[PDB]
């Protein structure tokens, strides 16, 4: 499944992912409850990061 | 073949959202409601003869 | 789409893939699923001389 | 159909613009009335993203 | 013809530039009276696009 | 060993490391206690510098 | 003969350089007295642009 | 011999050297007591430049 970007601002933004796997662009979403989806980012973004972190979403790297 | 096409209804029950309505109660207060709705296709026949074409 | 031939409206064309003779009859697609939205505002004279946008 | 960055923007300050899809420099912009005409960046704005998500703008990545 | 970066900051905070094409490291110049020129930006300068819309100057990428 | 970016800044704000063996995005993170494990930077983060030195602890480079 | 850095940021501070031709990592200054020299930047800086602009020295930029 | 980098913070906070020769990634760094070692960046630090120059840091480039 793939899901836009700005819909995945709005969801994380409400409280809906839990855990967000980052490998570059690609970003592998998990919502809270047990869905799973990929979105693509459109630039760089440096507020993503933030957002990420202030609303308690759990971040992953990869290799 | 290439002569014949379809059209897809879905009979699941569908929601939909309502968001930041305005609305005015006896009393001149003026407040926001935000509901929804959920309503579901009971006559497929009837929902594609009334409604314009075939599309939600 | 609308397809015309040489410029006489051959006929109407549903979606999917489809065949014409090229550099004869050109097909014009236009978006007809679609609901398309428009947004209108101004500053507008009332009957009791007042404006309101 | 090709149109400049500029209009573009005053388009989506004035939310003509519904989908916004940014593969590279280029973006694929469609508008309210279902009309679609690619734009080019000039150069890379940390601004742009910020803006588009302010206004509403539905915003897709690309693989 | 080729003009310094300052004579174009100067220029277009004067207001008689009309239509700016970027091509990556180069930038085409179009002035208010006809005037066709060059300019090369020396690093990567974030305030210049801001300030080319500011001032309603038309900007144009390229592929 | 692997640990989640998130709960590497959430150990970091709470004081359980020591020294932080930084080799582009991996980071090789020591506790307090002298407890090995990596993390990885999913994206460019602009600040987590700014909480290493806020919280003294010794960031180093690799060639 | 090359100057240093913290040496040119103090001389255009000083308002006694002239011109100064940018070569991505190196930089061609002119003294106020035609004298001839070149620097280098250490690391990415919009503050030296900022500055160059706001003391009125000439910047050149080349293909 | 090489040098922790946040070690270089406090030291350089404490006004203890006097030349910051910049290599890309690697300093090489000499004490006000005439004591010369090397080190190295962990990542992109924007605040590097501005308490180097704030400090009287005399900071030098390389070709």
């Amino acid at each position: 499944r793939k899901v836009d970007y700005s819909t995945f601002l709005q969801e994380v933004n409400n409280d809906q992912v839990r855990e967000a796997r980052i490998n570059g662009r690609e970003i592998n979403v998990t919502k809270k409850d047990s869905n799973r989806y990929t979105t693509y980012i459109p630039v760089q973004d440096p507020k993503l990061l933030d957002n990420l972190l202030t609303k308690n979403v759990k971040v992953v790297g990869e290799p | 073949p290439f002569i014949e096409t379809v059209k897809m209804l879905d009979a699941r029950i569908q929601t939909m959202d309502n968001q930041a309505d305005r609305f005015v109660t006896k009393e001149k207060k003026d407040l926001i409601v935000d509901s929804y709705i959920k309503w579901r296709i009971s006559d497929f026949s009837r929902y594609y003869l009334a409604t314009g074409g075939g599309d939600i | 789409g609308v397809v015309t031939r040489f410029g006489k409206f051959s006929h109407l064309v549903e979606p999917g893939l489809n065949w014409k003779p090229t550099f004869i009859d050109e097909v014009k697609p236009v978006n007809v699923e679609a609901v398309r939205e428009l947004a209108a505002s101004g500053v507008m004279l009332t009957s009791d001389e007042n404006v309101v946008r």
